[PDB]
């Protein structure tokens, strides 16, 4: 009967920040620590080995190493937790937790990564100075892939043109408008993506003397 | 719960080849954790590449790895006679668990 | 510079009881992942039994459950398997294999196995 408990099994966490991920296990009276045996597993890799209060550190992966750490002070209460910092995106997939402690059981959590499109980056050129012929472009960073939409200052949507690549695993994608306009025309490319639905909206404003290529 | 290599397989020196390994949508397909393992017969399973591709210090790199979707390869080049053996390929699984191939005999 | 040693295999009823050992030289093998595979002969191969370095959490294939139970000395730096009522499917020759340090299920070094037939 002696069970291990997690007090979430799912995890959505934004590229590169910070979680803490939580085992709960039954103490009584004061922990021994000499008697503690915790592993953290992500799928085939082993994450971290903590037998007799010493994390074995010859042993934890090397996409692991000084990112992810057992905090050592919750035990004592039971709470045995996963840190890990800069959550580097193939992080995203199934844990699972297990401790000895007098007897032994495992739950196992899972993690799934976003990556915001929110820093959007703007040019603005001509290529037909005549015709004004201008060509609009955004790009941005995110996971998992996105879609991009151009929208006119009256708030009616245009045709552009995109492409979606890869950085490490991250989605690169780029998107231009090849639209006649003159100065002080706005347009906007928000970028929408799927997952926990978000979208980031940015704005582009023809300048007098635009560069061109 | 197995993973297919198809049985015979052959081919002369300095050649190349290549063993298949295919798997379903939760194991070789799904996870980049797979393994191959050279073996003569009656003897000393040796690991050759591990992590999809990845091979460690000892292996000719006349062994490359290689997974397209849910199907796995082993390329051999500069192809001997030594290497005529069994050998089987293997993969993690979402029940936490390692499968094995059928296994390929080649012969030189 | 390393050694696994499978020793106890023989000829046995089926129903009858088996101890398999595995000796072990090489590295320091407290902190380990061990595990059993078998081949039958000629056939594929299969993985049988897990075992974690200390705590005693064990994991066995569902043909197997129930009648193996595996152990591990850490000092006497060995392994061990044992077999209880034997089927008929359950001959096949058992390897001893070494979980590659990170990953979980990889094995790397193996030994040469040891004959078991029902």
């Amino acid at each position: 009967a002696f069970t291990v408990t997690v007090p979430k099994d799912l995890y959505v966490v934004e590229y590169g920040s910070n979680m803490t991920i939580e085992c709960k296990f039954p103490v009584e009276k004061q922990l021994d620590l000499a008697a503690l045996i915790v592993y953290w597993e992500m799928e085939d890799k082993n994450i971290i080995q903590f037998v007799h209060g010493e994390e074995d550190l010859k042993v934890q992966h090397s996409s692991y190493r000084q990112r992810a750490r057992l905090l050592k002070d919750q035990l004592s209460l039971g709470n045995a937790a996963l840190q890990i910092t800069d959550v580097k995106l193939q992080d995203a997939g199934v844990y699972r937790c297990m401790i000895s402690y007098g007897g032994a059981d495992y739950k196992r959590i899972t993690v799934k990564v976003n990556a915001p499109y929110n820093k959007i980056n703007q040019r603005i050129l001509v290529v037909d100075p005549v015709t004004s012929e201008h060509e609009l472009t955004c790009q941005a960073e995110g996971y998992p892939k996105a879609e991009v939409i151009w929208t006119s200052s009256d708030h009616q949507v245009l045709s552009g043109k995109t492409t979606t690549t890869n950085s490490e695993k991250l989605f690169n994608v780029t998107s231009t408008l090849r639209i006649n306009t003159t100065t002080n025309e706005i347009f906007y490319c928000t970028f929408r993506r799927l997952d926990p639905e978000e979208n980031h909206t940015a704005e582009l404003v023809i300048p007098e003397l635009p560069l061109a290529h | 719960s197995a993973l297919t290599q198809p049985a015979s397989v052959s081919g002369s020196p300095g050649q190349s080849i290549t063993i298949s390994c295919t798997g379903t949508s939760s194991d070789v397909g799904g996870y980049n954790y797979v393994s191959w393992y050279q073996q003569h017969p009656g003897k000393a399973p040796k690991l050759m590449i591990y992590d999809v591709s990845n091979r460690p210090s000892g292996v000719s790199n006349r062994f490359s790895g290689s997974k397209s979707g849910n199907t796995a390869s082993l390329t051999i080049s500069g192809l001997q006679a030594e290497d005529e053996a069994d050998y089987y390929c293997s993969s993690y699984t979402s029940s936490s668990t390692r499968v094995f191939g059928t296994g390929t005999k080649v012969t030189v | 510079e390393v050694q696994l040693l499978e020793s106890g295999g023989g000829l046995v009823q089926p129903g009858g009881s088996l101890r398999l050992s595995c000796a072990a030289s090489g590295f320091t093998f407290s902190s380990y992942i061990m595990m059993w595979v078998r081949q039958a002969p000629g056939k594929g191969l299969e993985w049988v039994s897990s075992i974690y370095p200390s705590g005693g959490i064990t994991f066995y294939a569902d043909t197997v459950k129930g009648r193996f139970t595996i152990s591990r000395d850490n000092s006497k730096n060995t392994l061990y398997l044992q077999m209880n009522s034997l089927r008929a499917e359950d001959t096949a020759v058992y390897y001893c294999a070494r979980i590659k340090l990170g990953t979980v299920t990889t094995v790397d070094y193996w030994g040469q196995g040891t004959l078991v037939t029902v």
